[PDB]
RNA sequence: UAAUUGCUAAGUUGUAAACGAAGUCAAGAAG
RNA sequence: GUGGUUUGGCACCUGAUGUCGGCUCGUCACAUCCUGGGGCUGGAGAAGGUCCCAAGGGUUGGGCUCGCCCAUUAAA
RNA sequence: UCUGGUAAGGAUAAGUGCUGAAAGCAUCUAAGCACGAAGCCGGCCUCAAGAUAAGAUUUCCAUAAAGGGUGGUUAAAG
């Protein structure tokens, strides 16, 4: 079970004890129940909740018509979440409070888009030789990518340059500091993927 | 930050001046050495009449860094130089006077004994 | 347990079995004859 | 050349029969081309997964390995039980033991 | 050894129903699945094959083997502490139904000579005999 | 010495067996496992 | 998916030895 | 008997199959260095020794050029 | 700077056993049954229906802004 959120960004606080603790800060919101999936329709039980108010701007008409049977305002980011204990019907609304009793947290984010990386940055490569001491042009190289005519051919798996982030990613196990339900705010202790304003899940 | 290489001060009243840093103790591919770690020294310059000599293999704890320290509490300590003290086979002080400020972090470093430190920063 | 490519009960008390496709020399009175891989 | 046969529908596939230790001591072997990619598995494997698969297993690899067998292994319909929906196709039984 | 008839005592009845022939008596109700080729209580061999030999005498020996677990029962006596009121797990040697037990010595008696024997394995596996010197739980060496 | 090994035997769920289920307690936590 | 009669239980098979145990089926000899 | 990893034998492929170490990047086997589980011990305990199962992951940096030495490491 | 790698859910290896014949004894095995490894299949993370066996659920259905495309202001996306 859990809810959408939106990453603002990080400070750091001081504990109870005095500790200096690394925090970010996340909007998890009013999350409105548009489906429920059960095991004789749909073949498995989970909830669908939409998170980010949008607009009949921005919704087209089979959204419009599903927000319409879900009897709620149409949402922007939707997501679906399992074995949630105790029943929710169509249209209810779930706060940070739901996070009121977790000691710890999965976030679940999209990491920082890199672009094309090659393999120094990408894979940790070591480079080819020295920056000097006959040095040419392969400071940065990939090195051998394969043995002789025995194999003849590179093997699926080797590590080449490549698009690297912009992806998703899943970060366990998350202090829970503080939730604050009058802004609807969550405190983990530590960082999250993405950047500031990118959409995460909050999974108990 | 110290590594293999590095060269320290002596900071005990043993015959010793400076030390070169062999090893990094405490496992495969250990790259630095702060505040409380022991390392293995060979001693590269004594004072004349001194109990050690120079060239003497020697453990070592670490008392003063140049890179800087990170407490819990948020603070940090950096000192202008790079110290130790040698200790003898079975762990204790070699030497009776200790020279200059010693890290806060050696009294968890079951090194209580380095008390002997004019200041504790 | 010893293991040879040929076993032989060496003493009366050595007992000669078979286990799951194997041959076993045992005996309980002394362990250090129990051999395998009849 | 011609897809020229019947459509077979197999009814009470999960009570076939293999005879010795085939039923866990049969090894098939694949590969995932990947270095190191070769896995394992046995027709308890898949009968587990499903009579079907076990079946489509075994009749590939009796048929032809063509255009035309790709297309005729699609003619083949493998039950666990005896409840199928194929009305209106009215398919009559052949006793299998008549067949030599 | 197979072929020895089995009487069935006073208080005990067999029934035999289904390959899933059953005997109940004083101590207890068992149960035993004898084969097609197995057939007072009179064995019969089809065949006098090795397997149906065999297996013939198997099937003696476990029918004999209820009979006597139902009329007579079975009894096991073995050698720290002890205890007496939870039968589980509560002896202490080094740190940390279907049978009764006795309150060092234990006496279990049962029904199922094969439970029995896997209980008193399993009782005696905490600690086996060391041949260095004599300890260890033993049923009721070397110098180094 | 507060912890303490708790083995319980209970009939199998697939052959029907008393097999046994063993685990590590706390001292005073022996009545809830048996 | 012929007919008849045996053997094998190792998927041996359907395309390496000295040396063990004799798993099984026959044919015997001494006692 | 097995292997082909040593020194060889043969001369069957080759109008070029073009070069020892080191670097980089690997991948596989198990005849197992560490970690995991066991049998025997001339195994009191603790250290070990030998054998069996097991290839998941790990498996240092230097002074010298297969090997020697210095300092480590669970192991090198 | 935060977080992760644990344990062993199931089946097993070498081994340890229960009951027990062939072979009135013995025997862990031939019928059955307990166990038992960082190894195997899972659990964890990412991808994943061109999985042509192309799956499921909710909603909407032709022309303006049912859906799109071209275009513009741009981006922690490239
Ligand atoms: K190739
Ligand atoms: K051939
Ligand atoms: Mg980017
Ligand atoms: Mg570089
Ligand atoms: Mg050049
Ligand atoms: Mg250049
Ligand atoms: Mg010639
Ligand atoms: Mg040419
Ligand atoms: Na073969």
């Amino acid at each position: 079970p859990g809810l959408l959120g939106k990453k603002i960004g990080m400070t750091s606080v001081f504990s109870a004890e005095g500790k200096n603790l690394p925090c970010t800060v996340i909007e998890v919101g009013p999350c409105v129940v548009t489906q429920v999936k059960t095991l004789e329709k749909d073949g498995y039980s989970a909830l669908q909740l939409g998170f980010v108010d949008a607009k009949e701007k921005h919704t087209t008409k089979p959204l419009a018509g599903h927000f319409k049977k879900a009897n709620v305002a149409p949402k922007r980011h939707l997501a679906e979440f399992k074995n949630f204990e105790g029943e929710h019907k169509l249209g209810d609304v779930l706060n940070v409070e739901f996070f009121s009793d977790a000691d710890f947290v999965d976030v679940v984010g999209t990491s920082k888009g890199k672009g094309f990386q090659g393999v120094v940055k990408r894979h940790g490569f070591g480079g080819v030789g020295q920056a000097t001491h006959g040095q040419h042009n392969r400071l940065r190289a990939p090195g051998a990518v394969g043995a002789c005519s025995y194999p003849a051919k590179v093997f699926k798996g080797t590590r080449m340059a490549g698009q690297m982030g912009n992806e998703r990613v899943t970060v366990q196990n998350l202090e829970v500091i503080k939730v604050m339900p009058e802004h609807n705010l969550l405190l983990v202790k530590g960082s999250v993927p993405g950047a500031k304003g990118s959409i995460l899940l909050i999974e108990k | 930050m110290i590594q293999q290489e590095s060269r320290l001060v002596v900071a005990d009243n043993s015959g010793a001046k400076e030390a070169l840093c062999i090893r990094v103790l405490g496992g495969t591919r250990r790259r630095y050495a702060s505040v409380g770690d022991i390392i293995v020294v060979s001693v590269k310059s004594v004072i004349p009449s001194s109990d050690i000599k120079k060239g003497a293999v020697s453990k070592a704890v670490i008392v003063r860094t140049k890179k800087e320290v990170r407490r819990p509490d948020g603070s940090y300590i950096r000192f202008d130089d790079n110290a130790c003290v040698l200790l003898n086979a079975a762990g204790d002080i070699r030497g009776s006077r200790i020279f200059g400020p010693v890290a806060r972090e050696l009294r968890g470093t079951n090194m209580k004994i380095v008390s002997l430190a004019p200041e504790v920063l | 347990m010893k293991v040879r490519a040929s076993v032989k009960k060496r003493t009366p008390e050595c007992k000669i079995v078979r286990r799951k496709g194997r041959l076993y020399v045992i005996n309980k009175k002394n362990p250090k004859y129990k051999q395998r891989q009849g | 050349h011609v897809d020229c046969g019947d459509n077979v529908i197999v009814i009470n596939a999960d009570k076939i029969v293999l005879s010795g230790n085939k039923w866990d001591g049969r090894i098939y072997l694949r590969h995932t081309g990947y270095p190191g990619g070769q896995r394992q598995f046995t027709p308890r494997d898949f009968m587990n997964k499903g009579p079907e698969y076990l079946f489509r297993k075994v009749v590939k690899g009796m048929l032809p390995k063509n255009r035309l067998g790709a297309k005729i292994i699609g003619n083949l319909y493998v039950y666990a039980g005896t409840e199928h929906k194929h009305e209106a196709q009215q398919p009559r039984q052949l006793d299998i033991n008549s067949l030599k | 050894i197979g072929k020895l008839p089995i009487s069935i005592p006073a208080g005990v009845t067999v029934s035999h129903k289904d390959e899933i022939v059953t005997v109940k008596g004083p101590k207890g109700e068992l149960s035993q699945y004898v084969d097609p080729r197995i057939t007072m209580i009179h064995l019969e061999r089809k065949t006098d094959d090795r397997i149906e030999r065999s297996l013939h005498g198997l099937y003696r020996s476990l029918i004999n083997n209820m009979v006597q677990g139902v009329s007579a029962g079975f009894k096991r006596e073995l050698e720290y502490r002890a205890s007496n009121q939870g039968q589980l797990l509560e002896l202490s040697l080094g740190f940390t139904k279907e049978v009764t037990v006795e309150t060092p010595l234990i006496i279990l008696e049962s029904a199922d000579k094969q439970l029995l024997g896997q209980v008193c394995m399993k009782i005696r596996s905490f600690r086996k005999p060391e041949p260095y010197k004599g300890k260890g739980v033993k049923f009721v060496r070397k110098s180094g | 010495r507060t912890y303490s090994k708790v083995i319980k035997m209970v009939k199998s769920p697939k052959t029907g067996a008393y097999t046994f289920q063993e685990e590590m307690v706390p001292n005073e936590a022996v009545k809830d496992f048996f």
